[PDB]
């Protein structure tokens, strides 16, 4: 278990189209942070 | 089964003729005077013959007059021609059935083939029966055909992962099969070739570093993760890579430039300075290891004189453990720890938790593998059993007893001796760093890869030992004879009673093979002459087995496979300075023995969270500890890219330095002059033709 407390992002469904500057306000393009995800509720489970 | 008018056409096609192939062809039609497939008197279709000299003119005949194909695509793939095969997909056998043209053009290694064929998207199966010899075809056939260079070029995504993974199966198949021990073998040894066929095309150092350092994230750097991932498939010969080990010499000696200058005194010097100086220099980084001097033993040669310098005072101090000097009185039953005792033990301490701490990281699954492992496993289990037997007598021994009065089996002399044999595994354990040394390395490889052959030998000479030993104690059986011999054994000042029992005539065989038995072992308190005779004959039988028939037969037997052993001396030696190396590559056991026990600044923070595993304290590390965004993947994304495309040009370069270099360099054998002969023959009855 110990999941759902990283979901204090802001959002509610969560896509590609939203994530891209999340990662580019603290982190620095389109071709290879798309695949971040690369749909919901999957990053909480097979992480261990 | 043969004609005169067929035989004419094929020996018209054979001949390279056009006109008559072709008149005869076409004369078919009408008339049913010839059976256009039909065979010759060694079993060549007319389309198979055409094949077999690539006259690719008369193939594309032949083909637009239907003539049975049958398996005549195989057979080209087996000339290996492009041509035929080109025109022939734009369309009882002599092939195991099994075989599809994938597999078969996989066999042939060729690249313009398995280019074609993939592209019309043929597969090849993947392996894990009352009939046992299909199936074992069949899984020989895919593993030849998925272990060829050509086709690993083409499939296989990640082609370094892919042949490691597939010498790990071919070797740990070859002994399941164990009847094509020799085939799986030959494959796994050509598949760890191409491995190190396709690391050698690298042209730049940024090109090698990005191939050592990969592997997969899933969430979980630059530490040589592909490398010693090849380590652990036992991938010998891509860790000889001249380059490869050029960059692990270059991290080896980062602590500074050249070590080139060295010679028979200069290096000696250097390395004795860091050997005197490791207690401080250990020190500074237990305490500081900030930017002083810290740093300084983190480097990795430092580490290794550091680490055999702290042996080489473990073994001064077992030495000067039985001088006079410090021991304590011999008439006294279980004394205390001698000051020498006392500085021992922090190394016994050191090398039992480093010993954990090795297990605790292989899992009992490499920790057995290797045989060092095993011996200072067991030195450490008898340096427990010291320990044990020496407070066990220190708790009631109360002293004040002369060693010629004490009781057999005492704890203080069993104690003494399990130290003894101790020492004697310490003593020998420093081998293991002569691997390091460039001179010793291959040597010592050598004196362990026959190892297993004296293993073998010493089976059959104990054998016969026990034979021997069993005859004799029938024999002397009855002869007790213990009336006026004082300290009855073989091991007296007379040599008396060797054979009375079965444990001393084990013995006395034993120490005959080293010629410090004696005779008159044999003779018995009697004038019983015969039984004297035929043991004396008995021992003498042994002593030829043994000394001119069994050792002889050992020494030729180690002759020839250290002839066998020196092919691959010299990779083998520099996988096993690797796996040396790699051990102190890690910031892990960065701290010598003595210096290993001393706690950590913390020491209380990181066992007490690992010991609070059965409690819900387990389950407080992935809520807690991590609640960021995990803002790794488009680092990772961009790092897989560019090791996508170093494999890339790798590959390109390994396809281009192969079909250069093997191809067009190889033998002229009878079929290409056969292929010549008939292009001047068709070119003749062409040129007849026309005029
Ligand atoms: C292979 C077993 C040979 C017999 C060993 C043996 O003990 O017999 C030795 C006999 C008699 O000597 P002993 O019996 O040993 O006292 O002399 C020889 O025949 C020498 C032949 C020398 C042959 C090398
Ligand atoms: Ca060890």
């Amino acid at each position: 278990e110990e999941i759902r407390e990283a979901f204090r992002v802001f959002d509610g469904y969560i896509s590609a189209a939203e994530l891209r500057h999340v990662m580019t306000n603290l982190g620095e393009t389109d071709e290879e942070v798309d695949e971040m995800i690369r749909n919901y509720e999957e990053f909480v489970q097979m992480m261990t | 089964e043969l004609s005169t008018q067929e035989k004419s056409y094929l020996s018209a096609v054979e001949k390279g003729d056009y006109a008559s192939v072709k008149l005869a062809l076409e004369e078919a039609e009408i008339y049913f005077k010839i059976n256009i497939n039909c065979i010759d008197p060694l079993g060549r279709t007319a389309l198979l013959i055409a094949i077999e000299n690539e006259n690719l003119e008369i193939i594309e005949l032949l083909l637009s007059f239907n003539v049975y194909v049958g398996d005549a695509l195989l057979h080209a793939i087996r000339k290996e021609v492009v041509g035929a095969v080109e025109l022939l997909l734009n369309h009882f056998s002599d092939f195991t059935p099994d075989i599809t043209p994938i597999i078969l053009a996989a066999h042939t290694n060729n690249y313009e083939i398995i280019k074609m064929l993939v592209q019309k998207g043929v597969s090849v199966p993947q392996p894990h029966d009352v009939d046992s010899l299909r199936h074992s075809r069949s899984r020989l056939n895919i593993y030849k055909a998925l272990a060829s260079p050509s086709l690993i070029a083409l499939s296989s995504e990640d082609p370094f992962l892919t042949a490691f993974q597939l010498s790990w199966e071919l070797q740990e198949l070859s002994k399941v099969e164990n009847e094509f021990k020799a085939e799986y073998e030959e494959l796994s040894h050509q598949c760890k070739h191409f491995a190190k066929d396709l690391l050698d095309q690298t042209r730049s150092s940024r090109e090698l570093e990005l191939i050592l350092n990969f592997r997969d994230d899933m969430n979980l750097n630059n530490e040589l993760a592909r490398l010693k991932l090849a380590i652990k498939y036992r991938q010998k010969e891509f860790v000889a890579q001249p380059n490869c080990q050029q960059l692990l010499a270059s991290r080896w000696y980062d602590e500074f430039p050249g070590w080139r200058r060295r010679h028979w005194a200069g290096k000696l010097i250097t390395c004795v300075f860091i050997g005197l100086m490791f207690p401080l220099l250990s020190l500074c980084y237990l305490v500081a290891p900030k930017s002083r001097y810290g740093l300084f033993i983190r480097k990795p040669f430092i580490k290794f004189i550091c680490h055999t310098a702290s042996y080489l005072t473990f073994l001064f101090l077992l030495l000067l453990a039985s001088q006079h000097i410090v021991s304590n009185n011999p008439d006294r039953q279980g004394p205390k720890p001698t000051t020498v005792e006392w500085m021992i033990l922090p190394w016994v301490l050191g090398f039992i938790w480093t010993e954990i701490k090795q297990m605790w990281d292989g899992g009992f699954q490499d920790y057995i593998h290797d045989w060092w492992n095993l011996m200072d496993f067991v030195m450490n289990s008898l340096y427990l059993a010291t320990i044990s037997l020496k407070i066990v007598a220190y708790v009631k021994y109360s002293g004040c007893k002369p060693r010629d009065t004490w009781e057999m089996w005492h704890p203080t002399l069993v104690a003494e001796a399990v130290f003894a044999i101790a020492n004697i595994f310490s003593s020998l354990r420093l081998i293991s760093l002569f691997t390091a040394n460039s001179h010793l390395g291959p040597l010592q490889i050598s004196l362990g890869r026959m190892l297993l052959d004296i293993l073998k030998f010493l089976f059959i000479y104990c054998l016969v030992l026990l034979a021997f030993a069993n005859g004799l104690n029938q024999l002397y059986f009855y002869y007790e004879n213990s009336e006026g011999m004082t300290c009855k054994g073989i091991r007296c000042e007379r040599q008396n009673n060797a054979f009375s029992t079965l444990f001393e005539t084990l013995q006395s065989l034993f120490w005959s093979i080293f010629g410090l038995i004696s005779l008159y072992v044999t003779n018995v308190k009697a004038d019983h002459k015969f039984t004297e005779f035929v043991g004396a004959t008995m021992f003498g039988t042994y002593n030829v087995i043994s000394l001119v028939v069994l050792l002889n037969m050992l020494i030729a037997m180690m002759n020839n496979s250290y002839q066998h052993i020196a092919d691959h001396a010299d990779i083998e030696w520099k996988f096993a300075r690797t796996k040396l190396w790699m051990s102190y590559f890690e910031e892990g056991g960065t701290l010598p023995p003595p210096f290993n026990i001393i706690p950590s600044p913390k020491s209380i923070c990181y066992l007490i969270t690992w010991i609070k595993v059965h409690v819900f304290k387990r389950r407080s590390k992935r809520t807690e500890t991590f609640g960021t965004l995990g803002r790794r993947a488009a680092e990772n994304v961009r790092l897989n890219h560019q090791y996508q495309e170093v494999l890339r040009n790798l590959v390109k370069r390994y396809v281009a330095a192969m079909i250069r270099d093997a191809k067009t360099e190889e033998g002229l054998t009878e079929e290409n002059f056969k292929e010549l002969k008939q292009d001047i023959s068709s070119f003749r009855y062409e040129v007849i033709g026309m005029m």
